[PDB]
């Protein structure tokens, strides 16, 4: 009853979000026919905050897969998993779309969007509370981050307080995998500041080095990195599903996370992760994880901590631990790194320690931090807009369906918008 | 009398270069024509994390 | 269901065509005759109900003798024979020969094969069409071929791959008069133009392999694998991949600029890959390497604008990352300033397939590089002084008049080209 | 880990390169054609287990290469290193640097990309050449000139083979070993310099063999190169880097010529009945007869000394046979260096190759040594540049091939002032 209506979209978003049923099916006993094989009692008791419960002693889960290229999902149909869902919320078509925000939003996501929307329209009015949505997308492209603000706008024309929570991956700094990646990341901005309050921002580059550092994997593929983005997907999920003894919704994780109407983002990160060969060597504590939580590495977006100041920290714990030990290792943190957090804010910080913890350690944990040092992601990207637009680069695709370039100029200042408050906040 | 004169006296000559074919790779080779020659197994990594 | 319409015309298309249905059956288990002893080749192919598989490709070209070899060649038993369409006479390397006058005459038939097999497909993606710049039938068939389509069909992209005159070398007489056709209407219906040369596939044919006296046979097996590790992301699932109508945004920077060049990166014999290292920190930078290229040009006089380093085979994506920054710290690879780090992956999960008997190894990883290039100018250069001088004497005009050319259409075309020279000197310039 | 990349020119060099490969392999556990039935530094490795060697071949006439495409060797090798010109410098400077060279030294250049964009950290390039005639000097020239321009400040040693006193096969040959010395100046960090005639007078009184080969003293070198590289490869109680030696032997920066001797060096009859312990083949190397290089070390003062030992040697004997040098008369060090010496020790003994005339021995001493003494060597060699340079002897082959005529009086007053400059650190301060 503190319930999450669940959707995948673009290519980068249906991976992880379908690694996203790995996880969480492995925490609560499912097999993928759908019969509980878990031992353990209590992965049952909160099971409807994910799922559906189908007839005839059988489980299924709430989510709804949907691009417009259908290579994707018919993927994940022969995947590990695939047999778990509802057949008829499979949205896909056999057209494409080349990457273009225009038509999809005005001619060719407008044929899509009643069958795409009128599922989620389906879950959410048989429902007993609902609270929150979940969208996992990718902040480049014309499919990824052009639909993410298809299938937030029509939302919240109706739904008054429900807290979205959506997940993105930045575009790195040093490569590029699409060209015309500003010119269609900056236009997704113009509807999901005003609109999102959670997305997990992820650089794809920050996820080799740890685990070229801290893993020592010299081969990083994708069927590691979004198991490492999975955990900190059902890592904000314990006080939904689970006892414990600091319970938090989301939108207490809102209350407590938004200062101002918008800055809102969020930097995941998992504690208690070590290479294979240093793993003996290595002895866990309250006081050590609170290192590999608070240490300049263990974060999955790349900026420097040593040029901002932190507005509010909010580590979730999980598993049996002391609670002076919470509370007194997570001010010494505080006190020794003075500097480096707001002179405005007394108390930086917030925890919260869970019952069970997440399989694989006894101690499990996951930091999760609201920086202000992300403003030099935003000032390469608004950069990489106008220095590229002293010349009228790529508008003759845009333009054969209105997007006129009085659109295009007013949304870089909705990037700037953030970058001056940001400046307006770190000298306060 | 085509391949007794293309194959006996004719070989001394253009052994080193021919139409289409490249040359007589097989002594510098030691290998066979199925087998995989590449750098190296990345599925040793694969294997291996 | 992802499919492509392939047409092929002119000797030079139509005899790489013939030379690209061994590679894509031999990736899969379909025999010659199309029975094969899976919802992946939709893209080129078909199924009747016999076992028969049946391709998506329509043969086509005026003159007689290169069709008629494959009907009664060992190929007869794969297509329809309805598509193959044979003519009488050809073209006398004539515009209005394959254009105007005996060119008018096949073009209700063929373009209601282009519109027959669309008709029974799902969604369509694009097409494959493969002709050469100074042809009279491979220049004057295809534009007209070219401005049917997009005309009644409208909004789908076009994908032809053809071959560029060589600054040095050439096998006809009125070829500076005959590319200045096919440049007029790829420029004005054309979305994705790529293009070859006869000529640097001599010369990988010497270094990297060693096979002196290269044949005709040897150079469309290449022709047709670069084709095969670009057309092979629509019936194979990977890990990036990329929709036929995707690149023809990100390619294209102004309406103009869609001519890029093209690169296959581990070609080589059994006994040099028996001792070379071929991973992914060297075969990328390979395709940035002066030699291996297909354009007999100097790289370095240009900056690589948009390169899209299409990867295949058994590879892992820290390895790309690492070795796409190692290029541009490199300060011999100059970029364009304004345009970003223009570098673009994609990654698959299917290894190269070596069609038997030639020199080409087995290599677990292959690279196809497109990259649109400033360093094309100086041959654009070259082909419109290869023009005028027949101009100022008024030269072999007499041919083209007595089939329907007027005598002032070749300065509309030349200053047509000089509007193609002037955008790479008022693109190319710095922004400031 | 760390690695170094060998290029070999010339006649000489290449031959000399086949002598040190047909050791180098026998060092490790490898078959002659590449396969085997801590060396990272040498050998790069394919997943099937070719061991490739680093290595760029390269000369100006197809005789000597064609040898290693149909030798033992051919498996060894890539084929696409061993580099093959048309036709010879005709021992012309002119011809090696100027003419013929520029056709080659795109590709000899853009190999040397190809094997250093792999190598994970790159120290050292062991380049061979001699100071003789054209592709040895000439082609070296240009070779210098666009490594340092183009890689930085990567450290290179190079060894050579120098024009004897009297005993030589060239008539040209002091007008190809003073123009050479305007790349052995500038860009080399350090040149490892033997002399002929001084091998072979070794091979006479101390190796009992007559009529020597170019083979046997092709052996010899090869077991000093390795010498060289043993702290590389294999790790002991006190390891030397090739960035270690530069610094600690080079007193002045026009000033990089050292010698080379190797102590025990003595035949398999004889090498049965001595022990050969480090406090006997210490002195040997010091021996005026068995040196090297025919310059008289007491007709001069040393500069400074490096030692390297490999085998069963115990530290604190080799400052016990240290200490006993300094103290006697006859051997004369430089005023203002009381350090004199430095050191060197590995475990791995010295490997014999088969056909060879070495014996088999527990020890053996590389030695270095900048001497004052060598500047009687350059007094000759100026003179026989100065007395075929009056008349202008032979200089209208140079001429024509792109040179002008005061580019040779150039190069004798540049090595009229490495004369002086060596001479003017021999008198003892005051
Ligand atoms: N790659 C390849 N190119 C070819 C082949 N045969 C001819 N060509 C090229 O085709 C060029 C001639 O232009 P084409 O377009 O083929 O002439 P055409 O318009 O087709 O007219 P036809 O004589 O009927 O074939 C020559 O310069 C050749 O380089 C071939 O078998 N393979
Ligand atoms: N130590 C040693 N010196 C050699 C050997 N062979 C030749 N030399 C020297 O090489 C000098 C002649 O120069 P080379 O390098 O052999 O000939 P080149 O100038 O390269 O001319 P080409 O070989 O025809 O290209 C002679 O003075 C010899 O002293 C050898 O095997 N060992
Ligand atoms: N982690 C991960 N990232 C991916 C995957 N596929 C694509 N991406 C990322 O997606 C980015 C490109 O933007 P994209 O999501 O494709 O835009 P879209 O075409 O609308 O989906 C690239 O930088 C990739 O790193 C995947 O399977 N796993
Ligand atoms: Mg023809
Ligand atoms: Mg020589």
């Amino acid at each position: 009853m503190r319930e999450i209506v669940h959707l995948q979209a673009g290519q980068c978003g249906n991976q992880i979000g379908a690694k996203f049923w790995e996880v969480i099916s492995d925490e609560h006993g499912i097999d993928p026919t759908g019969t509980y094989h878990g031992d353990s009692d209590l992965q049952l008791e909160r099971i409807n905050v994910y799922y559906n419960e189908a007839t005839g002693g059988k489980y299924v889960p709430r989510a709804v897969l949907v691009d417009l290229e259908p290579g994707t999902m018919d993927s994940v149909r022969s995947g590990p998993f695939g047999q778990i869902f509802r057949p008829d919320n499979f949205v896909f078509g056999q057209s494409g779309a080349g990457n273009n925000w225009a038509k999809g939003h005005y001619t060719e996501g407008a044929e899509l969007v009643d069958s795409v929307l009128d599922v989620v329209r389906k879950e959410a009015e048989s429902c007993d509370c609902l609270q929150g949505f979940q969208l996992t997308h990718s902040l480049g492209g014309g499919t990824g981050s052009g639909m993410g603000t298809l299938l937030i706008s029509k939302i919240r024309e109706e739904y008054p307080d429900r807290i979205m929570n959506t997940f993105s991956v930045v575009p790195s700094p040093k490569v590029s995998d699409t060209v015309v990646e500003p010119y269609n990341a900056t236009l997704s901005v113009h509807q999901l500041v005003e609109n999102t309050d959670e997305t997990y921002c992820i650089d794809n580059e920050a996820l080799y080095d740890i685990c070229f550092r801290t893993l020592k994997l010299t081969t990083p593929t994708y069927g590691d990195l979004n198991h490492l983005v999975s955990a900190t997907m059902s890592g904000v999920t314990t006080c939904l599903r689970f006892p414990g003894q600091l319970n938090a919704d989301l939108r207490k994780l809102a209350v407590n996370m938004v200062p101002f109407p918008r800055l809102h983002f969020f930097m995941p990160g998992f504690a208690p992760l070590t290479s294979r060969g240093s793993q003996q060597y290595r002895a866990l504590t309250v006081p050590e994880l609170t290192q590999q939580m608070f240490d300049a590495k263990n974060m999955m977006a790349a900026c420097d901590p040593r040029h901002g100041r932190y507005l509010t920290v909010a580590a979730v714990f999980r598993g049996r631990m002391s609670m002076k030990e919470v509370d007194e290792q997570m001010l010494n943190v505080q006190n020794k790194n003075s500097s480096y957090f707001v002179e405005w804010i007394p108390n930086n910080v917030k925890t919260a320690v869970c019952d069970i913890p997440p399989r694989g350690l006894k101690m499990s944990a996951t930091f999760i931090g609201n920086s202000t040092a992300i403003q030099e992601l935003f000032k390469r990207i608004s950069e990489q807009f106008t220095a590229m637009f002293r010349r009228k680069a790529f508008l003759h695709w845009y333009t054969g369906e209105g997007m006129d370039e009085m659109e295009f100029t007013e949304a870089e200042s909705n990037m700037n918008d953030l970058v001056s408050e940001y400046q307006q906040y770190q000298d306060a | 009398q085509k391949m007794k004169d293309k194959k006996e006296s004719v070989y001394f000559s253009n052994q080193r270069a021919p139409l289409g074919k490249s040359h007589d790779q097989t002594p510098g080779l030691p290998k066979g024509l199925d087998i995989l020659n590449t750098t190296f197994g990345t599925a040793i990594v694969r294997e291996t994390s | 269901m992802r499919e492509c319409i392939s047409v092929h015309v002119g000797q030079a298309g139509v005899q790489i065509g013939n030379a690209c249905w061994e590679l894509y059956c031999l990736e899969h288990g379909i025999q010659p005759d199309g029975q094969m002893p899976d919802d992946s080749f939709n893209t080129f192919f078909s199924e009747t109900g016999a076992g028969k598989h049946v391709p998506r490709a329509v043969f086509v070209d005026l003159e007689p003798t290169v069709i008629d070899e494959v009907r009664t060649g060992t190929y007869r038993q794969l297509f329809h024979p309805e598509q193959l369409i044979t003519g009488k006479e050809d073209a006398a390397n004539n515009y209005a020969r394959g254009h105007y006058t005996i060119g008018k005459e096949l073009i209700d038939l063929v373009l209601d094969r282009i519109r027959k097999l669309a008709d029974q497909c799902t969604g369509l993606q694009g097409f494959l069409i493969f002709h050469s710049f100074g042809g009279g039938t491979g220049s004057g068939f295809t534009s007209l071929l070219m401005e049917r389509l997009s005309v009644d069909y409208g909004k789908k992209s076009k994908l032809e791959f053809s071959i560029y005159p060589a600054p040095q070398v050439s096998t006809a007489v009125v070829e500076p008069y005959n590319s200045i056709l096919t440049t007029h209407t790829t420029l004005e219906h054309s979305d994705c133009a790529f293009m070859v040369d006869n000529e640097a596939i001599y010369d990988i044919c010497r270094r990297n392999l060693d096979i002196e006296r290269p044949t005709y046979t040897n150079l469309n097996r290449l022709i047709g694998q670069i084709v095969s590790s670009i057309t092979a992301s629509l019936r194979f699932d990977g890990a990036l991949n990329v929709d036929l109508t995707e690149f023809q945004t990100n390619l294209v920077p102004y309406p103009r600029i869609h001519f890029p060049l093209a690169t296959y990166a581990p070609v080589i014999s059994a006994e040099k890959a028996y001792h070379e290292q071929l991973s992914v920190a060297e075969i990328t930078n390979a395709c940035f390497e002066p030699a291996n290229q297909m354009v007999k040009c100097d790289p370095r006089h240009g900056k690589y604008m948009a390169c899209c380093l299409l990867y295949r085979g058994d590879v892992v994506p820290k390895d790309v990352n690492a070795a796409i920054a190692t290029i541009k710290t490199k300060r011999t690879i100059q970029f364009v300033d304004w345009c970003p780090t223009g570098f673009k992956v994609g990654i698959n999960y299917q290894p190269p397939t070596v069609v038997p008997g030639g020199d080409l190894a087995k290599v677990q990883r292959a690279v196809c590089m497109l990259s649109n290039t400033t360093a094309i100018a100086e041959a654009w250069a070259r082909l419109d002084h290869k023009f005028d001088l027949m101009y100022a004497k008024r030269a072999f005009v007499h041919w083209y008049v007595g089939e329907g050319m007027e005598e002032g259409e070749f300065s509309e075309a030349r200053e047509d080209m000089a509007a193609l020279e002037k955008d790479y000197e008022e693109v190319g310039m710095d922004s400031v």
